[PDB]
């Protein structure tokens, strides 16, 4: 979430990111319930106040809200104890932010995201863009390994595909920012634009990428002015599920049919409907590709036709249980690197060695009944030395 | 005794050649210049080297050597010629080796050259590792040959490995550049079924295999079990292997060395092992007398963990006191000669118990004083002087 993204930041980047135009307001809206009230209170105070007052300024009931809000805003570093006055820069910017100093667009965003997903899946016809392809490849959801051949889809790719559009886009933009820092694009400048949307060379490239994603559209041969789409700020279902593992989806866009075929066997395709079967073969194929039953169940539930909304639960218990059992049927091997010792002599002496590999992060599996500790070869030169020291101590 | 003396000061040189031994402060050319401790260790090393010659050339051939010497002497002892034949009553080293070579056809000149003419004992440091993939046991035996009393051994070396399929002997060739010796290991199919594990002798016993490793079949290893060299072994087993070697071995020197090596592992499984040795008649009595002192040392080391009464007290009241009165000792009947020795050695080890304050507990001192007060010896056919003297000790 955006709260996680902002919490994972340093004070030096935080105060700079608190730009005058929008950031002080976008981060304010994040404040879930009560911290808004305290920010408004001590927006006009130039004198810090004791912490005991803030502690006792919430009744005994519902105090956990007080502690959680205080911790969240301490992490955000909106104020400092100074002994709880707010940061002067944030106070000034917030005062400046508080009395101081379309139908075609949504369709465009939908179509652009749909073609992006078409390219993501193995669609022969899709929009071509080398920058988009390499960005998706380095986002961790795609791997090519061969420039001549079109890139394939990794295991995480299917999971990302089956996610809903809001979370899908949000995670995609999170990965975009994380890779922006790697490629060298300043994070603060690009981040501030997202906040400003909900109200330079790097800016131009970032806006080009956003337009490729379909969140914005200049509409004037790439002019300075832009008109953000609905997705920039941040529908009825069509699938009918039977009790015999049969799906009737009122789908005209090929994207939905492809998504359904990812985990179902298609039987018929009518102009305004398509018939598929959820069989062991298709479900286990998806599970092997990497999906888990939770994504499939959530996808079918969110794309649930209004006819089956009346029944509770919306998705039949037999179908849900069958999908879950099919996914459980498979349990899979793992991969790690390690080295094992033996002849550990005294018992109380083996317990002290277990804490050496656990603190360094090179321990995989321990055994106090046989004395059997696995150590990765990456930290083999540090565990052996410790063992030698212990032997010397005797 | 001899490895302690030879590592302490130089070494004992049987058969010197005329100084041959300059590492020690007296001359070994005459018996009246020898130190008395050197004379005692000389006789001790001489009879151990004769046991080694019996190990190479069997005991019946050895008794035939001695009978040939005695028979030459007794044919010599009846002549009247003034020493034409009376010098057959005098033995030498060359005559003894020649009589050995006459009766057996083997000469012992490497063994004589190593253990007589050379004046040193050997030190063995062993450690093992079990290779689960190739099912082998990789021993690692290194010698300390740079100490002042030591020498380098290059002969063969017997090792006895007790695995789940039984006890197997292996001969290792320990040349100068040798360090790793790979010996093969057998199955672990006596852990699949509960079957009895066969011992060094022909018998077999039920073992509790819960402490054993799941991947290794081997229960214990003994480097040079028959004491066929003049050696000091320092083997690094795991503590459960020492406990299995204390419980189920049919060799008293291995039970003694496992008692000696269990003092470094104060775990409660070792306390259970020594307590099961102490309760066990049909164990040799000098092993139980050592297990008393080992149990006292282990009990001193695991204070602030010890649960019930002090060590060996409940065991003393179970073995040697009345059934109706626990604190009154039974009247003295010393006719068993093994529970007499164990009874007179158990409070001596029990008095080495110490509390968290480093003072002997007043539960053991009161127990010893009640052993002294309630002592009645008007009924046995044996005297009480050694038992009362051990009570004062």
């Amino acid at each position: 979430n955006l709260q996680e993204f902002l919490g994972g930041l340093s004070p030096g980047v935080l105060d700079r990111l608190y730009g005058h135009p929008a950031t002080c307001l976008a981060v304010f809206r994040e404040l879930p319930s009560l911290a808004k009230n305290w920010v408004m209170r001590m927006l006009f105070l130039e004198q810090p106040l004791p912490q005991a007052a803030v502690a006792l300024w919430v009744k005994k009931e519902f105090s956990k809200a007080q502690e959680e809000s205080t911790g969240l805003l301490s992490g955000l570093r909106i104020w400092h104890t100074q002994l709880l006055i707010l940061n002067p820069i944030f106070r000034q910017n917030l005062r400046i932010a508080l009395l101081g100093g379309v139908p075609s667009l949504d369709k465009y965003a939908e179509e652009r995201w749909e073609v992006v997903l078409h390219f993501m899946v193995g669609s022969p016809s899709a929009a071509v863009s080398q920058d988009l392809a390499q960005l998706l490849s380095q986002a961790g959801l795609m791997k090519s390994t061969e420039p001549g051949e079109p890139p394939c889809i990794t295991s995480a790719g299917f999971q990302f595909l089956l996610l809903d559009t809001p979370a899908q886009l949000w995670y995609f933009m999170l990965q975009y920012l994380q890779t922006a820092q790697s490629r060298g694009m300043d994070l603060v400048e690009i981040l501030s634009f997202l906040f400003q949307l909900s109200f330079s060379d790097s800016l131009l490239n970032f806006l080009q990428h956003l337009r490729e994603f379909g969140l914005v559209f200049q509409r004037k041969r790439k002019s300075r002015r832009y008109y953000p789409t609905r997705l920039a700020i941040n529908q009825p279902g069509f699938i009918v599920v039977e009790t015999n593992y049969r799906l009737y989806a009122y789908t005209e866009s090929e994207l939905q049919i492809a998504l359904i075929a990812l985990f179902s066997e298609m039987l018929y395709r009518f102009p305004n409907m398509v018939v598929a079967q959820v069989t062991r073969e298709s479900v286990q194929q998806a599970i092997a590709s990497g999906i888990t039953a939770q994504q499939i169940i959530h996808f079918l539930r969110t794309r649930a036709h209004p006819v089956m909304l009346k029944q509770t639960p919306v998705l039949p218990p037999t179908i849900t249980d069958q999908i879950r059992l099919w996914e459980l049927e498979r349990d899979r091997l793992r991969f790690t690197e390690g080295v094992l010792y033996n002849q550990f002599l005294s018992q109380v002496d083996f317990e002290l060695l277990l804490a050496h590999a656990r603190e360094l992060g090179v321990l995989v599996f321990e055994n106090s009944a046989k004395r059997l500790m696995v150590v990765t070869p990456a930290g083999h030169s540090d565990v052996k030395r410790f063992w030698k020291r212990q032997k010397h101590s005797s | 005794k001899i490895v302690a003396y030879e590592l302490k000061t130089g070494g004992v040189l049987l058969h010197p050649i005329f100084n041959p031994a300059s590492h020690l402060h007296f001359s070994i050319k005459h018996p009246h210049t020898l130190s008395w401790e050197y004379y005692s260790m000389f006789q001790c090393k001489a009879h151990l080297v004769m046991r080694l010659i019996e190990n190479r050339i069997s005991m019946e051939f050895m008794l035939q050597v001695f009978n040939k010497l005695l028979s030459l002497a007794s044919t010599a002892s009846s002549q009247k010629f003034q020493s034409h034949m009376w010098s057959q009553m005098l033995v030498s080293t060359s005559g003894f080796l020649k009589s050995i070579s006459n009766v057996s056809g083997k000469d012992i000149q490497p063994l004589i050259k190593q253990w007589v003419d050379q004046s040193g004992v050997v030190k063995f440091y062993g450690s093992f590792a079990f290779n689960r993939k190739r099912n082998v046991l990789e021993l690692e035996i290194k010698q300390d040959y740079t100490s002042p009393g030591t020498q380098k051994y290059v002969g063969p070396l017997k090792v006895t490995v007790q695995e789940l399929d039984g006890s197997f002997n292996h001969t290792l060739q320990i040349e100068e550049n040798s360090l790793k010796h790979d010996i093969p290991c057998h199955s672990k199919s006596r852990r699949n079924k509960k079957k009895k594990i066969p011992l060094m002798n022909g018998e077999e016993v039920d073992m509790d295999l819960s402490a054993m490793d799941a991947d290794s079949p081997l229960l214990w290893i003994r480097i040079d079990p028959d004491m066929s060299v003049l050696r000091k072994v320092e083997f690094e087993q795991a503590d459960f292997m020492w406990q299995y070697q204390l419980r189920y071995e049919r060799d008293v020197v291995a039970q003694q060395e496992s008692i000696l090596a269990l003092e470094k592992f104060p775990t409660p499984a070792s306390r259970l092992a020594l307590t099961d040795i102490l309760e066990q008649e049909q164990c040799f009595y000098r092993v139980r007398m050592s297990a008393c002192f080992c149990l006292a040392k282990i009990a001193n080391s695991m204070v602030s963990t010890w649960t019930g009464p002090p060590a060996m007290k409940s065991l003393f009241t179970r073995m040697f006191c009345c059934k109706s009165c626990p604190n009154i000792v039974k009247t003295n009947n010393f006719m068993s000669f093994q529970s007499y020795f164990l009874q007179k050695t158990m409070p001596v080890a029990m008095a080495l118990l110490r509390d968290v304050h480093n003072l002997c507990p007043k539960e053991v001192l009161t127990f010893i004083l009640d052993l002294i007060k309630y002592n009645d010896n008007r009924k046995n056919k044996f005297s009480d002087n050694y038992y009362r003297a051990e009570m004062i000790d």
